[PDB]
C-alpha cells in the first residue's frame, strides 16, 4: 500500500518494510554440531543481502561449499564470510566484471555497506586502490577501514541504512538509497537503472544532485529518462529533459513554478473523444505524436490544472511533481 | 459567464486530406527540440520563430 | 563464457595491469590444441542427427519404466522431448570444442539444471545414461584422431560429473 | 553545423524518406568540388602567418588612428597588438575550417552568432575586419578554382560585417 | 567477457545451430596467424610507459590552455589523473587486441563514459586528441615502422593487424562523441 | 549532428589549430572513397522495403509468442509500429553511413529508445534481435557487384555493420 | 515578488493581524528617504553599460584562460553569453534596490544559479570575482556628489553593497 | 607468483571447481615455450658478471652527477652497492626466465621500490638507464637465439615501463 499518513508511517510503504523486519544476529560463535536449521538461515539471509536478491543456482552456490564451512566453523561473518564471499567468482561475475569501476564502486557500497557514495571523494577514496593494488585489495577497502566497524557488528549481517540519519552522509543521498533499492522484490539485474551492465548513479552520484523520489508501486513506477547535457562548451543537446532550476520571468509570474514528470505516452488517446483515431496512424515524416515517452515539465502555479488536465486527457501519467 | 459566440466553418485546404507521401520542395520545414538539436540548430529554431511571429523586417 | 583467453585477461584486469609474458604463452597452447579440438567440433556438426537418435535410445533399454503411464516418457511427445532435451546437450558439446573451454555447458545447460529436473520429475540418471553411451561408443582411429577423442571425451564425462 | 551532408539529411529526414538520388547527387556535388576546397584548405594553413602579419599591417597604414589612439580598444599598446593579430587568426581559421567541411557553417556556429554585441560592447569596429579580409582575399597567391573557392568564404565573412 | 570464439558461438546459439565448417574458416585463419597476433601485443605492452607520456605531453603542447589555473590539468591532482585516464584506455585496447573481440573495453570502459566525463568536465575534445596519439603510436609498432625505436619481428605482413587496433582506437572515440 | 568532416573542426577549434597535413591528406582519402560510399548507400535504400519486411518475417517465425494473442506484435495497430521502428532505424543508419560518424543516429534516433521501451513493455532484447537480421541483410547487399566496377570496399561495410551494432546495443 | 512595504503585509495576514503603529514609522521611514534611494539607481542605471565592460574586462586580464581557446567564454556565442550574464545581475540588484528587500533579486535570479553554473561547466567561483568588480565600480559611483544635494547617503549603499554580497555567495 | 601454473590454479581456486580443460591448454603453452626461453636463462647465468660490469657504469657514465659530496654515489663503497644493486635485477630477469612469468620480479623487485628509492634519494632514471643499456646492446643471433632474445627483452621492458 502507498502514503505516508494511513498507518502513521511512512518508510514502510517507500519499499522498505521488509527490510525494516529483519536483524540475522547469528547468536553465538561457532556453529553447533548435530543441526543445521539455525545457521542455514544465517547463511541465506547473507546470501539475499550481499548479492542484494539475486538468484544463485545450487550448482552456482555450490562453488562456494569451502567458505560457507569455515562460518560455521569458529569463523566471524564479516571478515571470514562476507569478505570471502565478495572474493568468489560467483560475486565478480555479477558486480565486478560486467561494469566499468564505478558501477562496481556503487554496488559495494550497496551490497557491503549498505549506503550510497555521495561525493566524487568517496568514489575516489575506493577508485584509487584499485589502481595500485587490484581486485582483491580493493574489496578490503570497504571492510578495513573505519565506517564497517562502527556501525555493523561482528556477527550481524550488513542492513540497509543509507536512508536514516544516522549514517551522516547528506539528503542528497537519502534520494540516492531510493533509486538503488527500488522496493523488496526488485534485484540489481531486475532495475531498469541498472541491469547489471553499467553505472546507476552517474552523473546525479558524482554532483551530488538530488532525484525526485518515485515510491515503488505507484502509477508511474517505469519513469525513467536518459541523459545528456546542453550547452555548448561541452558540446550537448538541448530538448531532452526539463530544466532543474526554473530561472527567468517565468518562474515567478503564473505563481510559483513545480518540475512535472509524466510516464506513459502511446500513440492512440490524443484526442478529444474515446477511441483511436482510423486512418494513416502516421504523418508523413512517421515518427509520432511523442517522439519518445517520459517527457518532463516545467510549469507555474497559474498554469498546473490547465497542464494536469492536458497530461492525463492524452495517455500520461504523473510520476513526480516536485517545486522549484 | 459569456461564452464565445458561434461562426460557421468555410471551406479550407487544411481541412481535408492531402495524400502526400513523400512530400516535395514545397513541404515547410519542421522546427522541433524532439530531435535534440545543436546550438548551432537552436539558432535555426530561433529565427524561425521570429519570423513567422514578427516579421522579417 | 569460460575459456582460456578470458581468464587470462580476467586475471590482467583484476590486477590492473598489462597482459604479461603469461598471458601470451596461455594462448600458444590454445594455438596448439586448437587443430584437436575444431576437428572434433565438425565431426560432431555433420553427424549429430545419427548420434542422437542412437544416444537416446540406449536411454530406454536400460530405463523402460519411463514407458510407464505417469513416468517421464508417457507418450510420444514427451519421448520426442527426451530427444530434443540431448540434442541440446550435444550442442553445446560443440560449442566447448569451438570455444575451448567449459563456458556454454555450466552457462547454458548446467546451470539451475537440478531444479528443473526435480520439480518436472524428470530423472537425472536416465540423462546420464545417454551421454555415458556416446562416450565410450567410440572409435578413435575411425571417428575421429587419436587427440581429438581425448578432448571430445572430456566434455562427455563433465557434463556426466556435472549431473552427479 | 551547416554542412552540403547535414542539409541533405535534414531535408530528407524532414519528408520522412530514403535518401534518394536527389540527396545522394547533392553530396556528389560535395565530393566533386572538394578537390579545390582541400588545397585551399592546405595552401592557406601553411602560409598563415605571411597572412596574418600582413594583414594586420594593412589595417594599421589605412586607419593609422588605431595605433596612435590611446584606450583600450586600440592597437597603441603591445598588448593591444597582440590582441588584434589574435583576431586576424580567428578568421583565417574559420575560412579554412568552411572550406574542409564545404558550406559556411564553422563560422555561422563559432564566430557570427553574437559578433555585434562583441563588437558594440568592446567598441571595435567591423571596418577593421574588412581590411583585413580584403588583404587576405588579394594577398592568398591562389589561382584557378583554388581561388574561387577560398575567395567565396573571404566574401562571406566581409558580408556579415558589412 | 567474449573473445573470437565467444562470438561465433552466442550468433549460432540464437539460431540454435551447430557451428559447421563454413564458419569455422573465419576461425582457422585466426589460429595460423596467431603467432602474429601475440607479437602484436607484445609490441605495445613493451614500450606502453612510453606510450602515454608522450601522448598526453603531445596534448598539451598543442592546447597549452589544459594546464593553466582553471584548465583541466591545472594541478599535480588533475594531472596525475589524466596520466592514467589514458593508461586504462591503452589497457583496454591491448585486452581487445588479444582476445580479438572489442567486448572487453565496451564492457568495462566505454559504457557511460560521457556522462561520467561530462559530470566532471573533462573536455572530450581534447581526450579524443590524447587517443588519437596513441594510435598513431599504436600502428607504427604494428608495423615495424617507429622511428626512434625498431624491434626483431620476422619477415611478413600485419596490415591487418595494424587495422584492426585502429579500429579499436575508433570506437573510443565514438563513445565520447 | 555532425558529418566526418565537422566531427575533425569541431575538435581543432576546441584546442585553436589549423589542420595539419595529416588530417588534411586523411580527409582527401575520405573523398576518394566517396564514389564507393554512395554505391553503398543507393544499394540499400533501394532495397529498403524488402529489408524490413523479410526480416521482420523472419523474425516472427522464430519468435511466434511475439504474434501470438497477447503479444507485444498482436494486433494491427501494434504490427504497424513495429515495421515503423524497423524502417526508422534502417533509416537513420544510413543516413549515418552518407555522413560518416553516427552523430545523427544517436540523437534523433536513439537517445531515448531504452526508456522509451521500457516504459510501454516492448522487449528490447527482440528488437536488437530484428536489428541484427537487417544488418546482415543488407551487409550481403553492400557485398553485391551488380553493376558496379569490381574494386574492392570491404572497409565501408566494416563501417556499415558497426552503426547496425550501435543501435542494436543502445535498446537492450 | 515583494517591495519593503508587501513584506510586512503578507507576515501579518498569515496571522490575521493588523499593522502596528511601530510599523507604519518604520514604513514611513524609508518615505523619507525617497528621493535619496532614487538617486541611486539612477547612478546605476545610467553607468550600466561600462560597469560591465570594463569589469569584464578586468576579468579576462586576470583569467586569461576563459578566452583563450577551448576556454568557456571563447566563441562569440558564449563570449557573449558572458556579458548578457553580468547584466542579469546588474538588473536584478537594481531592481532590489527600488523594492528595498531582495525577493525579485534572490527569486528569479539567484535560486538556482549555481546548479546552472555548475551543469554547464562554467567556474562559479570566476563569476564571484566578475560580480565583486561590479560591486567596487558601482558603490564608487554611487558616492560621488555631481548633480545630487549634499546629505548624508551612507546608509543605503551599505544596502547596496550588501545585495552585491547576496549574489556573490549564491554562485558558488 | 605469477606464472602460467599459478593462474589456471587461483583462478580455479576463486572458483570451486576442478582443474578444467581450459586449465590444461595453459600448460600445454609453457611446453611450447620453456626448449625457447630456458636458453635464455642459460646464456645470463653464465655471462652476468660481463653484463653487470658495462650496464653499471653505462649509468655513471650518463649521470656524472652522482660522483659528488652529497650524491647517492659519494664514496667507492657506496658505488660497489649500487653495482649489487644492479646485479639483483639481472639476477631476477634469470629468475623470470625459469618461472616462465613476471612473479619474480613483482614481487621482490618491483613492489615497495616506489618508497625505497624516494626515502633514501636513489634516482629511478639512473636504474632506467642500467637496463635501457642491456636492452639495445643485444644482437639476435651473436648473443642468443633468434627466440630467446624475445623472451629477453620482455622481461627488460617489463623492468623499465615498472620504474617509469
Ligand atoms: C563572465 C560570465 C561567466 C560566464 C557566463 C556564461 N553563462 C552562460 C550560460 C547561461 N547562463 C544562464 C543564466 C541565466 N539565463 C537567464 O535567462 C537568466 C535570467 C534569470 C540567468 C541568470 C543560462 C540559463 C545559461 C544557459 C543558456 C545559454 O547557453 O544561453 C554561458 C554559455 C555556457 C554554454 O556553454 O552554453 C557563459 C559563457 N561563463 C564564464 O566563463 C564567465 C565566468
Ligand atoms: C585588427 C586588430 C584591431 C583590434 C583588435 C582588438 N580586439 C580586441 C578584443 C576582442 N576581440 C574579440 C573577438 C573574438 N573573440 C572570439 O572568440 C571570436 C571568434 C573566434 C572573435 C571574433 C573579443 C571577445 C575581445 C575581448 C576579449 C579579448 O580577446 O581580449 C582588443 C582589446 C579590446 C579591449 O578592451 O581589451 C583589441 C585591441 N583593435 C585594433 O585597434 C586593431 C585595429
Ligand atoms: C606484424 C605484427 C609484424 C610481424 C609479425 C610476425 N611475427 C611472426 C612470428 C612469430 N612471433 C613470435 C613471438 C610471439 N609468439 C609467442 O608465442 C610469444 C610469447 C608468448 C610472442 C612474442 C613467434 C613464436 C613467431 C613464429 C616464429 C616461429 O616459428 O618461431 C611472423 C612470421 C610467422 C607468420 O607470419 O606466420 C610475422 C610476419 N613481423 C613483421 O614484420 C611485422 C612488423
Ligand atoms: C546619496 C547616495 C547621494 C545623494 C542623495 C540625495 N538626494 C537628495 C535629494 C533629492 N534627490 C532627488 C532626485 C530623485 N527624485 C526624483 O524624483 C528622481 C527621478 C525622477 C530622482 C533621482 C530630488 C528631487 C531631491 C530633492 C528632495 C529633497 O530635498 O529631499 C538628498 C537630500 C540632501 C541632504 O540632506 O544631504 C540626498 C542626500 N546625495 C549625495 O550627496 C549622495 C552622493
Ligand atoms: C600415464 C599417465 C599414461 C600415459 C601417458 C602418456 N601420455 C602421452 C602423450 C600425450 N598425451 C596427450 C594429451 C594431453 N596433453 C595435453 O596437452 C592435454 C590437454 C590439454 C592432454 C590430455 C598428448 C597431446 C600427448 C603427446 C602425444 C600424442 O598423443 O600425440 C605419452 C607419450 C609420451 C612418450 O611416449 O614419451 C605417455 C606415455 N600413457 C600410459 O601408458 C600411461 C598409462
Ligand atoms: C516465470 C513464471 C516467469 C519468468 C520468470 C523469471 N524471473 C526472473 C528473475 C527474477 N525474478 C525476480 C522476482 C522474484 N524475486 C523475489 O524476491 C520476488 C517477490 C518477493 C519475485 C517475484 C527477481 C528479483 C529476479 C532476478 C534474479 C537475478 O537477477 O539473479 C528471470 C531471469 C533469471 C535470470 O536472468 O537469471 C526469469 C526468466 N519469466 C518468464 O518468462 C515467466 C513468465
Ligand atoms: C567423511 C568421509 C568424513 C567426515 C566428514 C565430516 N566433516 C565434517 C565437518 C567439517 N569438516 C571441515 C573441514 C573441511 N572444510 C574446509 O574448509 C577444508 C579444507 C580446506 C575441509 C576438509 C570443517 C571446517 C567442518 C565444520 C562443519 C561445517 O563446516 O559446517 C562433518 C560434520 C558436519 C556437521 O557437524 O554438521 C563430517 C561428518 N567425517 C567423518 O567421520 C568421515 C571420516
Ligand atoms: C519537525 C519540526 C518537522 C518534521 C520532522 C520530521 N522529520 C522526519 C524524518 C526525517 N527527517 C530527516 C531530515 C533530518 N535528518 C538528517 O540527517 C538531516 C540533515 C543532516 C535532516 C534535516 C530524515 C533523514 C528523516 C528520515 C527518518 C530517519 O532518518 O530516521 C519525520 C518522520 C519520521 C517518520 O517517518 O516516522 C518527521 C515527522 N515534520 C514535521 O511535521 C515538522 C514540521
Ligand atoms: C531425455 C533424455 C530425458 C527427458 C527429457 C525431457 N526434458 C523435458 C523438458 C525440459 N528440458 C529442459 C532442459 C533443456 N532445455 C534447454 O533449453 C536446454 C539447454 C539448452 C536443455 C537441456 C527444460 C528447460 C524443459 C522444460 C521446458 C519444456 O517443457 O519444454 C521433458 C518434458 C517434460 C514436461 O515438461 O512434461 C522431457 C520428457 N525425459 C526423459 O524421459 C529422459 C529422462
Ligand atoms: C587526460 C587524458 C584527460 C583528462 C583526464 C581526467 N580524468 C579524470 C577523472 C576520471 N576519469 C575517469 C574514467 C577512467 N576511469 C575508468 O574506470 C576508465 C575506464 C575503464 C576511465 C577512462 C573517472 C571514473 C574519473 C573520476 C575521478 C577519479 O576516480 O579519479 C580527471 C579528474 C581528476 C579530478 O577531478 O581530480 C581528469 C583531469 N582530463 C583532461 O582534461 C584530459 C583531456
Ligand atoms: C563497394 C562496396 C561496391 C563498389 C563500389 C565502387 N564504386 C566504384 C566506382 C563508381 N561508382 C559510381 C556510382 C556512384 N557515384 C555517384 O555519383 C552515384 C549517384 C549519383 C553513385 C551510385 C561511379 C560513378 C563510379 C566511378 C568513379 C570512381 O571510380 O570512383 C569503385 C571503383 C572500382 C574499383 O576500384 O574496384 C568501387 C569499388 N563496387 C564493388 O565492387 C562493391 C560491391
Ligand atoms: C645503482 C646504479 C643506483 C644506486 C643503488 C644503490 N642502492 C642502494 C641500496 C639499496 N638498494 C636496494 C634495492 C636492491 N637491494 C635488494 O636487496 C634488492 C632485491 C633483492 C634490490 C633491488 C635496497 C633494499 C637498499 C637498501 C638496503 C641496502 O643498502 O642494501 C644504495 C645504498 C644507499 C644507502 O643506503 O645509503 C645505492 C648507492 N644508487 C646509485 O647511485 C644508482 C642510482
Ligand atoms: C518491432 C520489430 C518491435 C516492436 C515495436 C513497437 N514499437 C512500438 C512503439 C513506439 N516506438 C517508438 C519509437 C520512436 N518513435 C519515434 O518517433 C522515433 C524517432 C525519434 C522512435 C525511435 C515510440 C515513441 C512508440 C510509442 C508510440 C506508439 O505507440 O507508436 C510499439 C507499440 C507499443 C504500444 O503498445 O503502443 C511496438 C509494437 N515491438 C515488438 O515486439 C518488436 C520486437
Ligand atoms: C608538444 C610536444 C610534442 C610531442 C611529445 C610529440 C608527440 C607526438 N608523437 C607522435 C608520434 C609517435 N610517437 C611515438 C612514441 C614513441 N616513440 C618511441 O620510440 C617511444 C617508444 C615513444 C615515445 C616515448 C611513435 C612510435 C609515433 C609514430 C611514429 C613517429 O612519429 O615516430 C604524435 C602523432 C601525431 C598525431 O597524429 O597527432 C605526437 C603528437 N609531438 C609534439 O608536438
Amino acid at each position: 500500500r502507498l502514503g505516508t499518513v494511513s498507518g502513521n508511517s511512512s518508510l514502510d510503504k517507500l519499499g522498505l518494510d521488509k527490510f525494516l523486519s529483519e536483524s540475522n544476529r547469528a547468536y553465538t560463535p561457532r556453529a553447533q554440531p548435530g543441526f543445521s536449521s539455525e545457521y542455514e538461515q544465517i547463511i541465506s539471509a547473507t546470501y539475499k543481502q550481499l548479492f542484494g536478491n539475486a538468484y544463485i543456482m545450487d550448482s552456482e552456490r555450490a562453488e562456494m561449499a569451502k567458505q560457507e564451512s569455515m562460518f560455521r566453523d569458529g569463523q566471524l561473518t564479516l571478515k571470514d564470510f562476507c569478505r570471502a564471499l565478495a572474493k568468489t567468482e560467483q560475486y565478480k561475475k555479477r558486480f565486478f566484471d560486467s561494469r566499468p569501476l564505478y558501477g562496481a564502486i556503487e554496488l559495494n557500497f550497496k551490497n557491503i555497506l549498505g549506503r550510497t557514495p555521495d561525493g566524487l571523494e568517496h568514489y575516489r577514496a575506493k577508485s584509487a586502490v584499485y589502481d595500485t593494488k587490484g581486485y582483491e585489495a580493493f574489496v578490503d577497502a570497504f571492510f578495513d577501514d573505519g565506517e564497517y566497524d562502527e556501525v555493523y557488528d561482528d556477527y550481524t549481517v550488513p542492513f540497509y541504512r543509507g536512508y536514516k540519519t544516522e549514517a551522516n552522509l547528506s539528503m542528497a543521498a537519502f534520494t540516492h538509497f531510493f533509486r538503488m533499492v527500488r522496493g523488496s522484490s526488485t534485484s540489481d539485474k531486475a532495475n531498469p537503472n541498472s541491469m547489471q551492465k553499467d553505472i546507476p548513479l552517474n552523473y546525479y552520484g558524482i554532483t551530488k544532485t538530488p532525484l525526485a523520489v518515485i515510491a515503488p508501486g505507484a502509477a508511474g513506477t517505469a519513469y525513467t529518462e536518459s541523459f545528456a547535457g546542453t550547452g555548448s562548451w561541452q558540446s550537448g543537446r538541448a530538448g531532452l529533459n526539463a530544466a532543474r532550476v526554473a530561472l527567468g520571468v517565468p518562474a515567478t509570474a503564473n505563481g510559483k513554478s513545480f518540475r512535472v514528470e509524466v510516464t506513459g505516452y502511446t500513440q492512440p488517446g490524443f484526442g478529444i473523444t474515446a477511441g483511436t483515431a482510423v486512418g494513416k496512424l502516421y504523418k508523413a515524416n512517421k515518427l509520432s505524436r511523442y517522439p519518445r515517452s517520459n517527457k518532463s515539465y516545467v510549469v507555474g502555479f497559474d498554469e498546473l490544472t490547465p497542464l494536469y488536465q492536458r497530461i492525463t486527457k492524452n495517455g500520461g501519467t504523473i510520476a513526480s511533481i516536485t517545486p522549484l | 459567464s459569456i461564452p464565445i459566440l458561434k461562426y460557421s466553418l468555410s471551406t479550407q485546404n487544411q481541412r481535408v486530406e492531402s495524400f502526400e507521401v513523400n512530400p516535395g520542395d514545397e513541404q515547410y520545414r519542421i522546427y522541433s527540440t524532439d530531435s535534440l538539436p545543436s546550438s548551432s540548430e537552436v539558432d535555426q529554431i530561433i529565427w524561425a520563430a521570429y519570423r513567422q511571429i514578427f516579421s522579417e523586417h | 563464457m569460460k575459456s582460456v583467453i578470458t581468464t587470462v585477461v580476467s586475471a590482467a584486469d583484476a590486477a590492473g595491469r598489462f597482459p604479461s609474458n603469461s598471458d601470451l604463452e596461455s594462448i600458444q597452447g590454445n594455438i596448439q590444441r586448437s587443430a584437436a579440438r575444431l576437428e572434433a567440433a565438425e565431426k560432431l556438426a555433420g553427424n549429430h542427427e545419427a548420434v542422437v537418435k542412437e544416444a537416446g535410445d540406449a536411454c530406454f533399454a536400460k530405463y523402460a519404466y519411463l514407458k510407464n503411464p505417469g513416468e517421464a516418457g508417457e507418450n510420444q511427445e514427451k519421448i520426442n522431448k527426451c530427444y530434443r532435451d540431448v540434442d541440446h546437450y550435444m550442442r553445446l558439446v560443440n560449442y566447448c570444442l569451438v570455444v575451448g573451454g567449459t563456458g556454454p555447458l555450466d552457462e547454458w545447460g548446467i546451470a539451475g539444471a537440478r531444479e528443473v529436473y526435480r520439480t518436472l520429475n524428470l530423472p537425472t540418471s536416465a540423462y546420464v545414461a545417454s551421454i555415458a553411451y556416446t562416450r565410450d561408443r567410440l572409435c578413435v582411429p575411425r571417428d575421429m584422431s587419436a587427440q581429438a577423442g581425448v578432448e571430445f571425451s572430456a566434455y562427455l564425462d563433465y557434463l556426466i560429473n556435472a549431473l552427479s | 553545423m551547416k554542412t552540403p551532408i547535414t542539409e541533405a539529411i535534414a531535408t530528407a529526414d524532414n519528408q520522412g524518406r530514403f535518401l534518394s538520388n536527389t540527396e545522394l547527387q547533392a553530396v556528389n556535388g560535395r565530393y566533386q568540388r572538394a578537390t579545390a576546397s582541400l588545397t585551399a584548405a592546405k595552401a592557406l594553413t601553411g602560409s598563415a602567418q605571411r597572412l596574418i602579419t600582413g594583414a594586420a599591417q594593412a589595417v594599421y597604414n589605412k586607419f593609422p588612428y588605431t595605433t596612435q589612439m590611446p584606450g583600450p580598444a586600440y592597437a597603441s599598446s603591445a598588448i593591444g597588438k597582440a590582441k588584434c593579430a589574435r583576431d586576424i587568426g580567428y578568421y583565417l581559421r574559420m575560412v579554412t575550417y568552411c572550406l574542409v567541411v564545404g558550406g559556411t557553417g564553422p563560422m555561422d556556429e563559432y564566430l557570427v552568432a553574437g559578433l555585434e554585441e562583441i563588437n558594440r560592447s568592446f567598441d571595435l569596429s567591423p571596418s577593421w575586419y574588412i581590411e583585413a579580409l580584403q588583404y587576405i582575399k588579394n594577398s592568398h597567391g591562389l589561382s584557378g578554382q583554388v581561388a574561387n573557392e577560398a575567395n567565396a568564404y573571404i566574401d562571406y565573412a566581409i558580408n556579415t560585417l558589412s | 567477457m567474449l573473445d573470437a570464439f565467444s562470438r561465433v558461438v552466442v550468433n549460432s546459439d540464437a539460431k540454435a545451430a551447430y557451428v559447421g565448417g563454413s564458419d569455422l574458416q573465419a576461425l582457422k585463419s585466426f589460429i595460423a596467424d596467431g603467432n602474429k597476433r601475440l607479437d602484436a601485443v607484445n609490441s605495445i605492452v613493451s614500450n606502453a610507459s612510453c606510450m602515454v607520456s608522450d601522448a598526453v605531453s603531445g596534448m598539451i603542447c598543442e592546447n597549452p590552455g589544459l594546464i593553466s589555473p582553471g584548465g583541466n590539468c591545472y594541478t599535480n591532482r588533475r594531472m596525475a589523473a589524466c596520466l592514467r585516464d589514458g593508461e586504462i584506455i591503452l589497457r583496454y585496447v591491448s585486452y581487445a587486441l588479444l582476445a580479438g573481440d572489442a567486448s572487453v573495453l565496451e564492457d568495462r570502459c566505454l559504457n557511460g563514459l560521457k556522462e561520467t566525463y561530462i559530470a566532471l568536465g573533462v573536455p572530450t575534445n581534447s581526450s579524443i586528441r590524447a587517443v588519437s596519439i596513441m594510435k598513431a603510436q599504436a600502428v607504427a609498432f604494428i608495423t615495424n615502422t617507429a622511428t626512434e625505436r625498431k624491434m626483431s619481428f620476422a619477415a611478413g605482413d600485419c596490415t591487418s593487424l595494424a587495422s584492426e587496433v585502429a579500429s579499436y582506437f575508433d570506437r573510443v572515440g565514438a563513445a565520447i562523441s | 549532428m555532425l558529418d566526418a568532416f565537422a566531427k575533425v573542426v569541431a575538435q581543432a577549434d576546441a584546442r585553436g589549430e589549423f589542420l595539419s597535413n595529416t588530417q588534411i591528406d586523411a580527409l582527401s582519402k575520405m573523398v576518394k572513397e566517396g564514389n564507393q560510399r554512395l554505391d553503398i548507400v543507393n544499394k540499400v535504400t533501394s532495397n529498403a522495403s524488402a529489408i524490413v519486411t523479410n526480416s521482420a518475417r523472419a523474425l516472427f517465425a522464430e519468435q511466434p509468442q511475439l504474434i501470438q494473442p497477447g503479444g507485444n506484435a498482436y494486433t494491427s495497430r501494434r504490427m504497424a509500429a513495429c515495421l515503423r521502428d524497423m524502417e526508422i532505424v534502417l533509416r537513420y543508419v544510413s543516413y549515418a553511413m552518407i555522413a560518416g560518424d553516427s552523430s545523427v543516429l544517436d540523437d534523433r534516433c536513439l537517445n531515448g529508445l531504452r526508456e522509451t521501451y521500457q516504459a510501454l513493455g516492448t522487449p528490447g532484447s527482440s528488437v536488437a534481435v530484428a536489428i541484427q537480421k537487417m544488418k546482415d541483410a543488407s551487409v550481403a547487399l553492400a557485398n553485391d557487384t551488380t553493376g558496379t566496377p569490381i574494386g574492392d570496399c570491404s572497409s565501408l561495410v566494416a563501417e556499415l555493420a558497426g552503426y547496425f551494432d550501435r543501435a542494436a546495443v543502445s535498446v537492450v
